[PDB]
């Protein structure tokens, strides 16, 4: 009984938020994905000299 | 190739000297199979001697072996 | 906690045979590849003979190959060193000591206590730069070693290390691989420099930290250690 | 009216006598082995579809089992005194001839490996990997019998090796090879294996342990019976080779005579070899009962 | 009862909030990003030592070591460089379901089916490695231990209750309860205030480590979940499920962004792991190969097919330099 | 090339790889046993006849070691770890024979079987069932018929044919009887025997492995 009363309030508790939009949510982290392109040994395949395999 | 198809019948390992020709009644090459391209004459009484292809004696056998 | 005890020593009689034995107690004996070390009384440090773990490979110092020998007793966890045929420039106080080698492993940890023998009557060599220097406590001390080949291996890491044998005691490590610290020392010590040149730094240095420091290489064998500095006040 | 100390001693006794037994074991061999492998090929690809590892070595040692007995023919069809004509690719014969023997052999120690480790260890191999591991087996026996067929040459009537072009004591290097990457290395692992898994399965007090240490038995004393006079007579000949305990050409006939039979005897026990590993199986036993109609 | 009703009006509410900020699909604004193309990673090494099922793995914090942890019942402390072995810590239960090596390289903790992970010391003065502390409390089963710290553990568990631990007192402090299912994973944020944790209600929550109550809750997907990583910026996190498909979810804009679905893939997902950057969104799929994702586009870009078994781990270098994705074969392959 | 002090550091990896090895063969003589079971149906009375979460009984019989697992307090989704024993010798069963009243609970214990016999992970793996129980099962037989559970049986109220018919029933759950075989030991205070039907049937079973290992069968 009481878990119910647990569980709405823990509802409760994470509705009241501040939720931005998805255009800025979306357009920061792919502004971060860009700003460390330069330095992901991943997406652009090292040469073999920094490569230590 | 393997040792149970051969298809040559010589040892030769050491050879032999200079030899009377007229002696020598025949003589005949040999089945150069395993490696050693020799040539197997005959003495007059039939005793068989290996020899190098450097002798051009044989050569001269050949047209008394055609002429006899 | 971690102890290496010797017995034998004494005097003895050259060209004799002595089997000196190291004990161990305290650690996982069965794999650490221990090594034995000469220290005449009045010169620097020598690297006697190197075991392995598991007594997987054997090796030893050019003058003392073919006349020593090391066993390892792993279920009762003592080392023995073999020595026949002793000549007089056999005679000095040996050290055995415990060592592991992995990645991010520090050799030469802990050292034994040590025992006398005295006996009656090419290879990297690490040249020091002085054999004393005048300190007081507070200041900082700059000690410098040079060497006579590329310490820095292809893999990035200069295998050369450093020790202090305080007077009456057994010199435990400080810096390995010139640059990490040893898991009991203060951070005041720090090592620099490039291949063939390396300095040690003692910052603000106090009392009891006036023993010898022993400049020493471990990229391939026979290591060799140095002259030492023996600073004082 | 003289003569000289080191004439030649002509082989014609020998190989006269010699050729109608090594034809008939070329024959016999071909025959078995073809009997013996084409269903072996048939039962544990055509149903199952290559199930386990261990098929992925069954499959590929009959293969290089078939390869082996399918040189036989042309090679009786050869010896026969025809060198004006039936003028086959020599070289191209002795490296599949080659390379299909050693793969046998190198299949047989794989076989031993996985039965090693699938039981001692319980390290199963999956089935892609057993098929990397075929094809470096085959790899390695391609390489391990390219000192053999790369040196035969062919003439006009037969083919041959050139022992005064090359190295004296290369042929030696070949013996010796032949009897390394084909009995001592092969013996030892397989004896190694099977005497570990047998130690291993012998403290089971079950019943049904008395089958497999008996093929085990049985195989390695096929592989002993079959092939160690063959290799030890390669060994006197290599005794013969480097001249350390010789004899004159009565030695040397009964030798060449003890080679070619002990040498048809080894090419017999792959003929045999199949029935060893596969057919001893129950698994294989009802599967060609139940498709022998076809 | 009136909590019953309430709680759908405030799921009812909750969704409509969500829906009222969904104004742009994430690929709708990145369809005019040039793609990454192709990535032909190969296995750099092969280290053949262990003989059962690895179920986990974690990397060094210097990006050279890393622990692996096999059903075999010994954990072994790599060195992916050199292919050497540097440890091997026979464990006291051989059912392992996690490890996790700590950032400063002088812990281990593993834990699986005993519900206990227990902490590991190896840069010690004793010479060998042992059990530290035996922390135990949980009754489920321990799914995924991971690192605060030297002293903070936070720990997943089959009883629904993710635990904060704290080693030196041995007692835990937190338990991060409320929601009723079988946490799968866990994931820290790289300012490791925040951790995220996966369980078996389809349901992955972001957690407050510091305050101890569940800060969101995030829904979307229908079967179980059992892999999580955060993004490196550490405001997203992908969550890799048994539907065959992984989702990224926002923590700002609480709520999914994309479906890394593929009509063509039907097996689950064990083990999910973000690049350096974060545009490659490695996962570990059930059908024995992995398969790379390009995480604003949607679309595969490269399989690192070359397992036999199901690959049941990920782990990716802090400098981005390598990947290596242990399976159930015994064989760990650092790709690159 | 080589490397310097290195080498000693591969040779301490080879030092624990031989170890690795020989421990690894010491895993594969030990003989790993699964143990299931409905709440509180026969798991006691099974674990007692020899030597918080997962509770490993070690124990040794006749030059073979056994490790047994009794999984039931593992009170989670059990699919999730299920398959961490994809490679146990034998899942030891354990059904109690006088639960056949209440909550029909064989009815759910099949279920259970039917989650473990027909799972995709135990496809090669032995079940040894362990009707136990006798004594109370025969009271509640002399005073109750079978069909009071499972209507459609037919037969008598006489222990044996009754007793044979629902260890074929249980048998018939199988599906893949080539592959696998559902062994059965109706057992209860039979003091060491018991044991000694566990050494047979996982000594059959290990052989029955090695025979597919090499191919004969």
């Amino acid at each position: 009984i009481a878990q119910a009363r647990k569980l709405v309030e823990q509802l409760k508790m994470e509705a009241n938020i501040d939720r931005i939009k998805v255009s800025k949510a979306a357009a920061d982290l792919m502004a971060y994905c860009e700003a460390h392109a330069k330095e992901d040994p991943l997406l652009t395949p090292v040469p073999a000299s920094e490569n230590p395999f | 190739q393997h040792h149970g198809v051969t298809k040559c019948n010589i040892t030769c390992s050491k050879m032999t000297s200079k030899i009377p020709v007229a002696l020598l009644i025949h003589y005949q090459q040999n089945q150069a199979s395993c490696g050693k391209r020799a040539i197997i004459l005959e003495t007059r009484q039939h005793r068989l001697f290996c020899a190098d292809p450097k002798e051009q004696w044989v050569k001269d056998a050949m047209q008394h072996l055609d002429r006899q | 906690d971690v102890q290496l005890v010797e017995s034998g020593g004494g005097l003895v009689q050259p060209g004799g045979s002595r089997k000196l034995s190291c004990s161990a107690s305290g650690f996982a004996f069965s794999s650490f590849g221990m090594h034995w070390v000469r220290q005449a009384p009045e010169k620097g440090l020598e690297w006697v003979a190197y075991i392995s773990s598991g007594s997987g490979t054997i090796y030893y110092a050019d003058t003392v190959k073919g006349r020593f020998t090391i066993s390892r007793d792993d279920p009762k966890n003592t080392l023995f060193l073999q020595m026949t045929s002793l000549r007089s420039e056999d005679t000095a106080m040996y050290y055995c000591v415990r060592s592991i080698y992995y990645y991010g492993s520090s050799p030469f940890d802990f050292w034994g206590q040590g025992t006398t023998l005295t006996v009656s009557s090419s290879d990297i060599v690490m040249t020091q730069a002085t054999s004393s220097v005048p300190v007081t406590p507070g200041e900082s001390v700059s000690i410098s070693c040079r060497s006579s080949k590329s310490l820095l291996h292809s893999n990035g890491n200069t295998y050369l290390y450093w020790f202090l044998q305080r007077p009456g005691q057994s010199p435990q490590l400080l810096i390995y691989r010139m640059s990490n610290l040893a898991s009991g020392v203060p951070d005041r010590f720090s090592g620099s420099g490039s291949g063939t040149a390396f300095t040690l730094t003692i910052s603000r240095l106090e009392a009891e930290d006036v023993g010898v420091y022993y400049c020493m290489q471990h990229l391939e064998y026979p290591l060799t250690f140095g002259a030492g500095t023996k600073l004082e006040l | 009216d003289y003569d000289e100390d080191a004439t030649p001693c002509v082989f014609t006794d020998v190989l006269n006598q010699s050729k109608p037994v090594t034809l008939f074991l070329y024959g016999v061999v071909f025959l078995f082995g073809s009997i013996g492998n084409f269903l072996v090929i048939f039962t544990i690809t055509w149903r199952r579809r290559i199930q386990c590892s261990g098929d992925v070595y069954f499959i590929n040692l009959a293969a290089a089992d078939l390869l082996f007995v399918c040189t036989l023919p042309l090679w009786m069809q050869y010896l026969l005194d025809h060198n004006s004509l039936a003028s086959v690719p020599c070289t191209l014969l002795t490296a599949c001839f080659y390379v299909a023997m050693f793969a046998s052999l190198c299949f047989i120690t794989e076989i031993a490996l996985d039965r090693y480790y699938a039981i001692v260890y319980m390290r199963y191999r999956p089935v892609k990997q057993a098929c990397l591991f075929s094809i470096f087996w085959w790899i390695f026996a391609v390489i391990i019998a390219i000192p053999h067929f790369m040196v035969v040459t062919k003439k006009d009537n037969q083919c041959m090796t050139d022992y005064d072009y090359l190295e004296v004591s290369y042929p030696i290097i070949l013996n010796v090879e032949l009897m390394l990457g084909a009995f001592v290395i092969p013996l030892s692992v397989i004896s190694y294996c099977y005497y570990r898994i047998s130690r291993i399965v012998a403290v089971s007090q079950s019943r049904h342990k008395g089958r497999i240490v008996r093929v085990l038995i049985a195989v390695v004393l096929v592989f002993i019976i079959f092939w160690l006079p063959y290799h030890l007579t390669l060994f006197v000949d290599t005794l013969k080779l480097l001249k350390w305990i010789s004899s004159s050409c009565e030695f040397e006939r009964s030798l060449k005579r003890a080679l070619i039979l002990t040498e048809s005897l080894a090419f017999c026990h792959c003929c045999l070899n199949p029935l060893l590993y596969v057919f001893v199986g129950t698994k294989f036993r009802q599967e060609l009962h139940c498709l022998l109609a076809e | 009862d009136q909590l019953r009703q309430e709680a759908e009006q405030l799921k009812n509410q909750i969704r409509d909030a969500r829906k009222a900020c969904a104004d742009a699909t994430l690929s709708q604004i990145t369809n005019n990003i040039d793609p990454v193309g192709r990535i032909q990673m190969r296995t750099r090494r092969t280290l053949r030592g262990h003989l059962a099922k690895i179920y986990a793995m974690h990397w060094g914090t210097d990006s050279r070591l890393l622990v692996s942890a096999s059903q075999d019942g010994k954990l072994i402390i790599w060195d992916s460089y050199t292919t050497n072995k540097v440890h091997a810590i026979p464990l006291r239960s051989s059912w392992v379901m996690t490890c996790a090596y700590a950032p400063s390289g002088n812990y281990v903790a593993c834990g699986g089916l005993d519900n206990i992970c227990s902490i590991y010391n190896l840069k010690t003065r004793e010479g060998n490695v042992r059990v530290s502390r035996e922390l135990a409390g949980h009754t489920g089963y321990l799914s995924c231990c991971r690192f605060l710290d030297d002293n903070q553990i936070v720990t997943s568990s089959g009883d629904t209750t993710c635990a904060l631990w704290d080693i030196e007192t041995g007692q835990q402090t937190t338990t991060f309860t409320g929601h009723t299912g079988d946490v799968m994973s866990l994931s820290l944020a790289p300012d490791t205030r925040l951790f995220v944790s996966g369980a078996c209600d389809a349901s992955a929550k972001l957690w407050d480590v510091r305050e101890g109550m569940c800060r969101q809750t995030f829904t979307g997907h229908e079967s179980d979940i059992n892999a999580i990583c955060f993004f490196p910026n550490g405001n997203a996190f992908a969550t890799g499920s048994d539907d065959a498909t992984c989702r990224l979810f926002d923590l700002r804009a609480d709520q999914e962004l994309m479906t890394y679905s593929h009509d063509n893939i039907i097996c689950g997902i064990t083990s999910v792991s973000f690049s350096k950057s974060g545009r490659l969104l490695l996962a570990g799929y059930d059908d024995f190969n992995c398969n790379v994702w390009d995480a604003l586009k949607a679309d595969r870009a490269g399989v690192l097919a070359g397992h036999d078994n199901r690959v049941s781990c990920l782990g990716v270098t802090d400098d981005g330099m390598a990947v290596a994705t242990g399976s159930w074969d015994s064989f760990l392959k650092i790709w690159n | 090339t080589l490397s310097a002090e290195d080498k000693a550091a591969v040779e301490r990896s080879k030092m624990i790889d031989r170890n690795l090895r020989e421990d690894g063969e010491k895993a594969a003589r030990e003989v790993k046993l699964l143990l299931l079971g409905a709440g509180e149906s026969g798991k006691s009375t099974i674990v007692k006849q020899m030597k918080t979460g997962i509770v490993e009984t070690h124990f040794t019989f006749k030059d073979l070691h056994f490790k047994m697992f009794d999984v039931g307090g593992q009170r989670s989704e059990r699919k999730k770890w299920i398959h961490c024993f994809e490679g146990v010798t034998a899942i030891i069963f354990c059904v109690a024979l006088s639960d056949y009243d209440l909550v029909n609970r064989m009815h759910e214990s099949m279920k259970l079987f039917d989650s473990i016999c027909n799972n995709k992970w135990f496809t090669d793996t032995s079940i040894i069932l362990f009707l136990n129980k006798k004594d109370l099962f025969e009271e509640k037989i002399k005073k109750s018929p079978l069909t009071i559970c499972y209507p459609e049986y037919a037969g008598s109220n006489t222990y044996e044919e009754a007793a044979a018919y629902i260890q074929c029933q249980f048998e018939d759950l199988n599906k893949r009887k080539d592959t696998k075989e559902i062994y059965t030991h109706f057992t209860c205070a039979t003091d060491t025997k018991n044991v000694q039907f566990v050494f047979d049937a996982v000594t059959d079973v290990i052989i029955k492995n090695n025979l597919k290992d090499c191919g004969l069968f």
